[PDB]
């Protein structure tokens, strides 16, 4: 099965993100650090190690997608490779992202940065930098993937994701 | 002194500290915390004097920006962008403001306030250094570098205005910037007149806020005083772009309409007149005045407790107001 | 408690005319150096409609806002409300601000 | 627990646990430290099929508590749900030592 | 100006542009300058790296100075009570020596030793390296005044080497820092190392990777015989006298490949730590055994280039 | 069809919420 | 009054939305490769910057004009945000 952009009618006052990486307990914390703080709009997180997704008719439509590499991991990159073939290219106009771990601790690093770089720059996308390991940063960077999320939603009026595609395109 | 050897001396020093030290880059210690902090304002306090930044702070910049949450060290990470040397704009936008735009749009307003502060420092700082050279890339190609950064930042405010629903916290430090920006000429005597863009005019002229309204006519006086003046000296030495004249004068315009002239239907508000008919305003004209614009009910509703009370506005201390009425009449 | 159903059903059409645009945007479609030139003239186009459009929609606005407040003018200062009371503060605030202003000048 | 949060390939995981624990035992497992195999395998995998001869190798297991570590690694996604025999057969076969031919 | 260069050098140094391939390494004859019995000495030891930035007024000209001065100032500081005269016999001693044919090029500067010897000839206690190897790209951009010598090699205790990096920092105004070597560019080592030729075997070819999980810790080691190893690097190599990053990965692959199907272990998601080969071994944390001395040149050049763009 | 909640059902519903194979390895070595 | 109007304008916006979206769904999915990724994608772009400007330019501001009182309530409201904007500029 291939994920669409628009196939569902949006919900009320409702925004959903979707996390795919190997890492499973990064993603938990990512996901607490999300949610904690209060927002306007209603929040829901779904987990996944890659994709194609196992079958289901209750899932709301997709706002975000965030693909998370570890940089420390040459698994995760050939995860991410496999599963950015299962969407289709309309999902790529402002509405995807990618976030890179790791490059804190350059000694563990099994994967050149010029790599994820080069990749980000194939498919359109920005790229984003964290170590999620530590609290005090990994906070910060929850509330603006939040910020990104309520913009691609449609809750902030006169900027879309295709908008959101400009404000971030690199010169280079 | 510019001497060499002990440029490379301290530049070798300087830079391995720097590298050993940062907290989210090489190794991210986290443990230096206040000592990294003291080292930057040392370092800040240092630059200050010698009235320009090192060499190793722009390399250290250059490499640990990507890395950078925008969070750890605000006051001093952002207080070393200033003291960045004046070059081409085209060179160090990949470099450092493609990675700064991507951090400003995605953050809380009060990252955006700080942005600011710093872009408007360091315009400040390679106007000042220009204008030294003067009295000694060529001029025609220096102030191409100095008005793409002036529309770069434009561009930053009308969208940050944008995405925070018209906030006047970021407007005041938005007109900050172009308050600055309106006396290039007189001050460092560099021919440069640049404008912002109709969204931040149109937006400070319909403001709640009072003191928005003062500043604006300050900032219009300040425009009108510096175009006057470079016409002048134009004539002796026979070149400035015509359009900005008529952009001006229909700025211009459309603020004395709306205040005192009841002519609030100028190029810029073009709304239809038939809608105003069915949307119910039996006269419009004098709709925008000094005291019917809703910024003014309060000094409107305070001096009905108490006809000619314009001088009232001036005691209150409207004193752009003044400034803009007394140049704009006579 | 009315006016509780203002605030959220006003949110609601807000939010509706910005999803609705996309869909409209999206099927309307469906029907390198050189490539990159004219999207960067399109995006200033785009910026140049939405700026004016936002212009004149907040114009009208506050000409009605003004008009309203102008024709119930005179219970305003019969007063003893809590706005009544905001606008007294706000005197009290823009003053000090404009001397801080004047002073920073200098 | 924090309903907000949904979490698919849940039952993959719930999976994993199962074969884990029927794998494994629910015991505390006997401390050992250290573990050695030796191979005489051919090589399976257009990248030296007309070879006919085994690959040499020797490898070793060392740990603080082995039969520890290796249980924690398929929760934590390093290895498949069900481990290889070899891996897995230590206390019951009184093994340490092994070698192993085609 | 050179400074102006050294900063336009740092910041072409973008990740757009992709990184280069690597030639073979070719086995070179010792030049005749060099000793034979000092370099028996080098190999079959344990060093330690550091990086190293470029010494400001160091001569050639006046070693036994150097060597008296550091002398009285190490008596000095073990003895923390009393006072030390600069020209007396002590229990240690301090020898500046020169080493010969050790340079890549005509341009780099010649290396030296530092050692201490406990005389009792006498019994070496410490040594220590310094060397620049095919190091055209940090000459440029540096004056006259100075001298280059990026790597820094020590073998013996830590405490010994506190001390003469303190006076080395002191009297020449360097900065001594530590040197490691990630997983990246350690299987890049392996490879290469394999792609020479050699007439003897002395030694398999073993990896060693570290697992992380939680709480508990895991080792694994893999030895194959060199043979076996080249058989395999022969099948994937097919560019003529270079390697590439696809080759690269296709020989880790291949390993990945043949552990996951024995031990159902995804090998990819574990840390690369160390690389052990018949021309030396190499371990992240900065340690460096070189066992051939054909390709002694070709082991102490990428680590010049590695601790370059370490200080660049 | 689990009952597509009309609109103002969903809508009400959140306004009044703010308050809460083992024998294949063992035949081949 | 006010409040019927603006419920049945949403009414019709969501049926347009429908419609549309029943529309929409009729379309093949196209999925990309590393080959051939960033030049469909820089083509998908073009198309939809310039599918998306003239839906700009048919927008006009529509009136809907609302009572007099919930006018003087927004203003109301709108102040006092203002009070706590400026003391904190102050």
């Amino acid at each position: 099965s291939v994920l669409r952009p628009l196939d569902k009618l949006p919900g009320l006052n409702t925004a959903t993100i979707l996390l795919v990486g190997t890492e499973d307990a990064l993603l938990q914390q990512l996901a607490d650090s999300m949610l904690k703080e209060d927002c306007a709009s209603e929040l829901k997180v779904h987990l996944a190690k890659s994709l194609p997704l196992p079958s289901s008719v209750n899932r709301p439509r997709i706002d975000l997608i965030v693909f998370v590499v570890n940089l420390h991991s040459k698994y995760s990159l050939q995860n991410t490779e496999e599963s950015l073939r299962h969407v289709d290219a309309s999902f790529f106009l402002g509405k995807v992202c990618f976030l890179a771990t790791g490059a804190g601790r350059e000694s563990h690093c099994s994967i050149h940065r010029h790599t994820v770089v080069k990749l980000a720059h194939t498919y359109q996308s920005p790229l984003l930098y964290c170590d999620l390991e530590v609290e005090g940063f990994r906070a910060t960077m929850a509330q603006r993937l939040v910020r990104v999320l309520q913009i691609c939603a449609g809750h902030v009026p006169g900027v879309s994701a295709l908008n959101l595609l400009s404000l971030l395109r690199s010169s280079e | 002194v510019r001497d060499e050897p002990v440029l490379l001396r301290f530049y070798y020093w300087l830079s391995q500290t720097l590298q050993e030290e940062c907290i989210w880059y090489k190794v991210n210690n986290y443990e230096h915390g206040k000592e990294f902090t003291n080292f930057l304002d040392t370092i800040i306090r240092a630059e200050c004097f010698l009235q320009e930044g090192f060499y190793s702070c722009e390399a250290f910049l250059y490499k640990s920006l990507p890395l950078w949450d925008g969070l750890c060290c605000r006051s001093q990470f952002l207080q070393l962008v200033s003291w960045i040397p004046f070059s081409s704009f085209s060179e160090v936008k990949p470099l450092l403001f493609d990675h700064l735009a991507q951090l400003f749009f995605t953050s809380t307003i009060y990252f955006k306030c700080s942005v600011l502060q710093s872009l408007k420092e360091l315009l400040q700082n390679w106007l000042l250094w220009l204008s030294m050279d003067i009295h000694m890339t060529t001029l025609g190609g220096s102030m191409n570098s100095v008005s793409k950064l002036i529309h770069y930042v434009g561009w930053l405010s009308t969208t940050a205005m944008r995405l925070e629903s018209n906030n006047t916290f970021l407007l005041h430090f938005i007109l900050d910037f172009y308050e600055k920006v309106c006396d290039i000429y007189i001050n460092y005597n560099l021919p440069l007149v640049v404008l912002f863009p109709p969204g931040i005019f149109y937006s400070a002229l319909l403001s709640l806020d009072t003191s928005i309204l003062n500043q604006l006519c300050f900032i219009m006086h300040r425009y009108r005083k510096n175009l006057t003046a470079a016409k002048k000296n134009e004539l002796v030495q026979k070149n400035f772009s015509s359009k900005t004249y008529q952009e001006f004068n229909h700025y211009l315009t459309s603020m004395v309409g709306c205040l005192w002239t009841s002519k609030p239907f100028g190029k810029g508000i073009y709304i239809d007149p038939e809608i105003l008919e069915k949307t119910g305003v039996a006269e419009y004209k004098n709709s925008l005045n000094v005291v019917h614009h809703p910024s003014f009910l309060s000094y409107a509703v305070s001096f009905l407790l108490q006809s000619w009370y314009l001088d009232y506005l001036f005691s209150q201390g409207l004193q752009g107001l003044k400034l803009f009425i007394r140049s704009s009449v006579h | 408690c009315s006016e509780d159903r203002m605030t959220l059903l006003l949110r609601l059409r807000a939010q509706t005319k910005q999803q609705l645009l996309e869909y409209k945007s999206m099927v309307d479609a469906s029907e390198e150096k050189q490539i990159e030139a004219k999207i960067e003239d399109l995006e200033n186009e785009i910026e140049e409609v939405k700026v004016a459009f936002e212009i004149k929609k907040l114009a009208l606005d506050r000409m009605r806002l003004s008009t309203a407040l102008k024709k119930n003018l005179e219970k305003i200062s019969r007063q003893s409300s809590v706005l009544m009371d905001n606008m007294k503060h706000l005197l009290e605030l823009n003053k000090l601000i404009m001397k801080s202003q004047q002073e920073s000048w200098d | 627990m924090d309903s907000r949060i949904i979490h698919e390939n849940i039952v993959e995981k719930e999976r994993v646990q199962r074969i884990t624990q029927e794998t494994f035992g629910d015991y505390p497992q006997p401390q050992l430290e250290f573990a050695q195999y030796k191979l005489e395998t051919k090589f399976k995998s257009s990248i030296l099929a007309e070879r006919e001869e085994p690959l040499r190798c020797l490898i070793k297991f060392s740990s603080p508590h082995l039969l520890e570590a290796l249980k924690s690694l398929a929760p934590a996604g390093i290895a498949d749900a069900p481990l290889s025999p070899l891996l897995t057969c230590i206390p019951n076969k009184r093994m340490n030592y092994f070698k192993i031919r085609d | 100006p050179l400074q102006k260069r050294l900063e336009s050098v740092r910041k072409q140094s973008s990740f757009i542009l992709t990184p280069p391939r690597r030639k073979i390494p070719q086995c070179s004859q010792l030049q005749e300058d060099v000793d034979p019995q000092k370099v028996a000495f080098l190999l079959h030891k344990q060093w330690t790296l550091y990086s190293l930035t470029p010494l400001y007024k160091f001569s050639y000209s006046n070693l036994k100075e150097y060597s008296r001065l550091l002398n009285a100032f190490i008596v000095a500081e073990k003895q923390k009570g009393l006072a030390v005269e600069v020209g007396e016999d002590f229990n240690i001693k301090v020898i500046f020596s020169t080493l010969l044919g050790m340079k890549g090029t005509q341009r780099d500067p010649e290396a030296f030793l530092v050692q201490i010897v406990s005389k009792s000839e006498g019994k070496v206690l410490w040594t220590g390296w310094f060397c620049c190897v095919f190091g055209d790209s940090l000459l440029e951009t540096v004056s006259e005044d100075f001298t280059c010598l990026p790597l820094f090699l020590a073998n013996g205790a830590e405490s010994n080497t506190a001390i003469i990096g303190t006076w080395f920092q002191k009297t020449f105004d360097c900065y001594f820092s530590p040197l490691a070597i990630n997983a990246f560019n350690l299987s890049w080592m392996a490879a290469m190392w394999t792609a020479c030729k050699m007439d003897h075997y002395v030694a398999t070819t073993e990896f060693l990777w570290s697992v992380p999980c939680s709480p508990q810790s895991l080792d694994i080691s893999f030895a194959i015989h060199p043979e076996d190893a080249k058989a395999l690097w022969d099948s994937v190599h097919k560019t003529p006298g270079e390697v590439t990053q696809e080759e690269v990965d296709l020989f880790m692959d291949c390993l990945y490949s043949h552990f996951h199907r024995h031990f159902k272990i995804h090998l990819s998601a574990t840390r690369l730590v160390r690389v052990s080969t018949s021309v030396a071994s190499a371990h992240t944390d900065g340690k460096i055994k070189i066992l051939c001395h054909k390709y002694l040149i070709g082991v102490l050049a990428y680590l010049t280039e590695l601790a370059i763009f370490q200080i660049e | 069809r689990q009952a597509k909640k009309s609109f103002s059902t969903l809508f009400l519903e959140t306004v009044k919420r703010k308050s809460e194979d083992t024998k294949l390895i063992e035949d081949e070595f | 009054n006010t409040e019927e109007e603006l419920i049945r304008e949403c009414e019709e916006m969501w049926k347009d939305m429908e419609e549309c979206q029943n529309k929409l769904s009729l379309i093949g999915t196209e999925t990309l490769t590393d080959s051939n990724a960033q030049l469909s994608l820089l083509i998908m772009q073009v198309k939809c910057l310039t599918a998306e400007l003239s839906q700009w330019q048919k927008k006009t501001p529509e009136t809907i004009p609302l009572t007099e009182d919930v006018l003087i309530t927004l203003g109301k409201e709108e102040f006092q945000k203002l009070r706590q904007d400026l003391e904190m500029v102050l």
